């Protein structure tokens, strides 16, 4: 509801941070 | 007639116009850490947002706001930061005392800034006389945690600390600041030790003390200790467990002085294990391990863990002049224990680097069937930055917990691995260093 | 901050500075008698010795609640600052409204009326594209990915022009 | 309001390519 | 044959490279084993037969890992 | 879930979505759960590779939490800048960027041996201002020797190259004898001190410099975005921006499955949240709670 959190609220939104994680997980198994 | 709340609102309804000038923002901050307002986080917020407002700055309400925001305990790195234009382009406006002020809550921020420290340092060294020890133990915390190296600074500190007398809150000041900078010096620390004796009037002082003798690697106090003993209730969880790791790297034997320690910050983790930091927990757990002072069930294990994870975290986010020294000394180590060609050398390197029972991962463990040794590089970080250039306390923190895993650490420091021919002479040093720990390796 | 600060109740300010709000202390051998007036409400009570230094015991870390973050609120704000500078100039336009009687139409020549009528349409389209605010949240997101990716360095983000060429003089001009 | 996400690295190190003045000022003062 | 590498060969490290070079002669052959030094490989060997050759060097085998990041990342 | 090497990085990271994600691996370690064997294996490509993109992800949510110092007059917003961007660096896993480009350089060219191929390997991590400036005292010095000058060091060659390179450095602007002395050490603490706060100085300016032309490239780039923004009609404005908010919505929509699909529509709901909640009491900030 209302009143989030602040934590939860720090959080930069559109950065990239997940296709980062996306190649991280499907290229470093299959680099290995 | 006297209230809190309501002259909360309207210090509130005095940051939240539109053209709030220097002067009420920082007499609404220093109003605000007379009153103690922590619980209140906006309020706070609105005051460092019209303290980034404000363009005008005199030295009274800068040092006045800088003042709020250091015993205030609010960080906000943005607007501390873009604090140093007023102190930079009103540095000759500044009275010694101001100065002192705007230096010790820039640097308690982590505020890189060279053009600032360099130029206080200068007109403190230009003209030392105009100083108190509280105000060049000020300007020491502010130069020593800017990110300075400041040695000239240390020295005209320790000459002021040679010839006068400080007290108990300065001299754990300064002590924290030559703690950071790595100085270990007897002739400033032994001066400065000598005002711990009528008594410390607060336990931080008292745990920044014993802090700075644990990662200074001097020795207890027997009265800094016990000041921290009578006090320790006082502290944040995060002081309590500097101090304590300060004291188990002192050589202390209170048990009660530990129990009191600990007594306030197992419970804040039973409360909230993540409140913490990994790094504080990584510090109780070497305090529990070498004082052998007891925590709780869910504490001890829990910070062993947590010190698992720090020592891989300090694994990871290696100096690179620091894998080059272990890929050197895990190199005369295979050379030492038998391999006269590169394969051999190259195979044991990469057969050296068992794993802990924590969770760590160790980079040169030997095992020989029941007895096993660890040898571990001290690259620079971890080294005194006088002349002796022994190693500070987090090294052995670390190998009295190793030690108390199962193994026996072998100190190899980059000052006594560097100035050696060849891998043969390193092999030499290795192997004489892993002998004088344990000689049946 | 650092875990272990060293102010409070000593070199400290002891008095206001401003005439709205009205501090004063009572600086004794320990404690302190604070007494701070904002307005017509007040307060005056008292500040230990050792009650300031607990004050940083817990740290409040400020940390900024942003729409989107804060480097596109930063960008925004940039922006919103750029399309003041160009309402500032269509301030100062000239009010052609006061020329749009019947008495200005029928003595000026055809095509200069036309001409005119142009630039007033043309007046209106700037003012109404100057004053698409919410437009700038969407122009600030073309600023964002190709300065995020330029942080993203296999080097360093911090890294640039001038550092790197002061190291490269320290690698070339020592030895090998 | 949205970007599009980016996950590339930036391997060469290069000034940041200042971008010419473009002629809003001097067209809206004609 | 031909041996080129990056340093001068050790007495181990020469009977294993003269070890792992007797699996590529498809014969009872003998071989001559000769040696080279390119400090430009960054460690490794390239047998060179003349007519064959294998590329177990670190400089191909960083090239073949920065061609393989690059070709996945672009897919992924 | 973290996977054990990723919450290694982010237990020095400051910022909020991988401390919340440590927070909560710390109290299920806090609950009784064994912590997994840090593994020991994958050779150093795999090791620099994994912490290229594994920094990466402790970077991007670090820039998007920095604020540019946009349209600031002094040098203190961009000193905040260039600081926030070290301590970013240095919580990644990066060391202070002279000796990470130093490193660079060194792991550049570490197999080359004339000057001329370090100037050739080292193209990319330096100015072409300054490659320019020393391909033509490299040439001058091929048109005294007709010999490749090789990189040594003990070669005269090289010496009577660089003491011409010294003269290009210090006439580009950075004093290169603060440097190597900086960089070679000195005998006693003072005269260590004496270099070590000038070259400090050189490179507060250095980095100072560095920052201030990231900023003034985001400042033109804004303003040339902005005037050819402002020139068209604002229904053209709606329509593209309409148009471009829809296929970056569609281009996560399509994808359904991945965690950055999820956390793009995530993220879109708590823009939508912050419009709401800034539209229920607006002279008082979204809506926190404390």
């Amino acid at each position: 509801a209302d009143a989030k959190a602040l934590d939860e609220l720090r959080k930069p939104k559109f950065s990239s941070k997940y296709l980062i994680q996306h190649v991280s997980q499907k290229l470093i198994p299959a680099v290995k | 007639e006297n209230d809190v709340p309501a002259i909360l609102k309207e210090i509130d309804s005095l940051v939240s116009r539109e053209a709030v000038s220097a002067k009420e923002v920082s007499d609404a901050a220093v109003a605000l850490t007379y009153l103690q307002v922590k619980a209140n986080r906006r309020l706070w917020g609105k005051v460092l947002e019209k303290a980034g407002a404000a363009q005008d700055y005199d030295a009274a309400s800068l040092t006045n706001l800088l003042w709020a925001i250091n015993t205030g305990g609010v960080e906000h790195f943005k607007t501390v930061a873009e604090l140093a234009g007023p102190a930079v382009s009103l540095l000759p406006s500044l009275s010694p005392v101001q100065l002192s002020i705007v230096v010790e809550a820039l640097g308690g921020a982590g505020v890189k800034n060279y053009e600032l420290y360099n130029k206080a340092s200068a007109v403190v060294v230009s003209k030392i006389g105009e100083f108190k020890p509280a105000e060049i133990a000020r300007v020491l915390y502010g130069v020593a945690f800017g990110g300075v190296n400041d040695v000239a600074l240390a020295k005209a500190a320790g000459k002021v600390f040679a010839s006068t007398e400080v007290d108990s809150r300065t001299a754990a000041q300064a002590l924290y600041a030559l703690a950071k900078l790595g100085r270990a010096d007897k002739a400033t620390v032994d001066a400065l030790l000598k005002s711990f004796k009528k008594g410390t009037e607060s336990a931080s002082d008292a745990a920044a003390a014993s802090f700075a003798l644990g990662s200074l690697s001097f020795k207890a106090e027997k009265a800094i200790v016990d000041a921290l003993k009578a006090s320790a209730g006082d502290l944040a969880p995060a002081q309590a467990v500097e101090a304590a790791y300060g004291l188990a790297l002192s050589g202390a034997t209170d048990a009660e002085a530990f129990k009191a320690l600990f007594g306030v910050v197992a419970p804040a983790i039973e409360k909230a294990p993540d409140a913490l930091e990994v790094s504080s927990l990584a510090q109780l757990h070497v305090a529990s391990t070498i004082s052998g002072a007891k925590l709780p069930a869910a504490v001890g294990s829990f910070v062993a863990k947590a010190f698992g994870l720090a020592a891989d975290a300090a694994r990871l986010k290696r100096s690179s002049a620091e894998s080059a020294l272990v890929a050197d000394v895990a190199a005369a180590t295979a050379v030492a224990f038998g391999a006269q060609y590169r394969p051999e050398v190259a195979s044991a390197v990469a057969s050296y680097v068992k794993t802990a029972p924590d969770g760590s991962v160790l980079d040169i463990a030997i095992t020989k069937g029941d007895a096993k040794v660890l040898v571990q590089a001290v690259p620079s970080s971890l080294l005194t930055s006088t002349t002796p250039a022994k190693p500070l306390g987090h090294v052995a923190a670390y190998s009295k917990v190793r030690e108390a895993q199962g193994y026996a650490v072998a100190v190899v420091p980059a000052n006594e691995f560097e100035a050696l021919p060849d891998q043969k002479a390193k092999a030499q040093y290795v192997l004489a260093a892993i002998k004088k720990v344990a000689p049946s390796f | 901050l650092t875990t272990f600060t060293f102010s409070g109740l000593q070199d400290a300010p002891v008095a206001a500075l401003s005439g709205s709000i009205k501090l004063n202390v009572a600086a004794k051998a320990g404690k302190a008698e604070v007494t701070v007036a904002a307005g017509a409400a007040k307060a005056a009570t008292q500040v230990s010795a050792a009650a300031l230094r607990k004050l940083s015991g817990s740290k409040i870390s400020l940390a900024e609640v942003a729409r989107i973050s804060v480097l596109h609120s930063s960008i925004q704000n940039y922006l919103l600052s750029l399309s003041n500078e160009r309402y500032q100039l269509l301030s100062q336009w000239p009010d052609f409204t006061t020329m749009y009687g019947k008495d200005f139409y029928y003595r000026a020549h055809p095509e200069d009326l036309k001409k005119f009528y142009d630039a007033a349409d043309e007046y209106y389209k700037l003012y109404e594209t100057v004053t698409e605010f919410d437009s700038l949240s969407a122009l600030a997101s073309q600023v964002v990915p190709n300065y995020a990716a330029r942080r993203r360095s296999t080097v360093h983000p911090a890294i640039g022009s001038t550092v790197a060429d002061g190291a490269f003089t320290n690698f070339l001009l020592s030895k090998q | 309001y949205l970007a599009p996400l980016r996950s590339d690295f930036t391997e060469e190190i290069t000034a940041p390519k200042v971008a010419s003045a473009s002629n809003l000022v001097n067209e809206w003062n004609n | 044959c031909t041996v080129i590498t990056a340093e001068p060969l050790d007495k181990l490290e020469r009977v294993e490279l003269t070890k792992k070079a007797e699996k590529f002669v498809d014969a009872g052959f003998k071989l001559v084993m000769q040696e080279k030094i390119d400090k430009k490989l960054l460690g490794g060997f390239v047998i060179e037969f003349s007519d064959r050759r294998v590329d177990m060097s670190t400089a191909k085998k960083v090239e073949e890992f920065n061609n393989f990041v690059n070709k996945l990342v672009l897919s992924i | 879930a973290v996977s054990k090497k990723e919450v290694l990085y982010f237990l020095s990271s400051k910022d909020a979505e991988s401390s919340t994600a440590v927070k909560s691996y710390l109290k299920s370690l806090y609950a009784g759960a064994q912590v997994e064997a840090t593994e020991t294996d994958a050779s150093e490509l795999i090791a620099q590779l994994e912490k290229k993109y594994l920094s990466a992800q402790v970077v991007e949510p670090g820039v998007h939490n920095i604020a540019l110092p946009l349209g600031e007059s002094g040098s203190a917003p961009v000193k905040r800048y260039a600081a926030e961007l070290f301590n970013l660096g240095a919580q990644a896993g990066f060391e202070c960027p002279f000796i990470e480009v130093s490193k660079k350089f060194g792991q550049e060219t570490a197999t080359s041996e004339t000057v001329k191929d370090v100037l050739n390997k080292t193209k990319s991590y330096v100015s072409a201002d300054y490659n320019a400036a020393l391909n033509e005292v490299l040439s001058s010095v091929e048109a005294e020797i007709n010999g490749p000058v090789l990189f040594d060091g003990k070669t005269e060659g090289f010496k009577k190259f660089a003491a011409k390179a010294k003269a290009v450095a210090v006439s580009r602007g950075l004093p290169a004898d603060t440097i190597l002395a900086y960089c070679a050490g000195s005998a006693n603490e003072d005269a260590a001190d004496k270099v070590s706060k000038e070259f400090f100085t050189w490179f507060e300016s250095a980095y100072t410099a560095d920052a201030a032309a990231e900023v003034k490239a985001i400042e033109a780039e804004a303003a040339s975005i902005l005037d050819r923004h402002l020139a068209k009609p604002v229904a053209q404005i709606r329509k593209e921006q309409a148009s471009a908010y829809a296929s970056l919505l569609k281009r996560a929509e399509t994808a359904k499955g991945a965690k950055w699909a999820e956390k793009y529509l995530e993220d879109v709901k708590a823009v939508q949240w912050f419009d709401a909640s800034v539209a229920e009491a607006p002279a008082s900030g979204p809506k926190v709670a404390a």
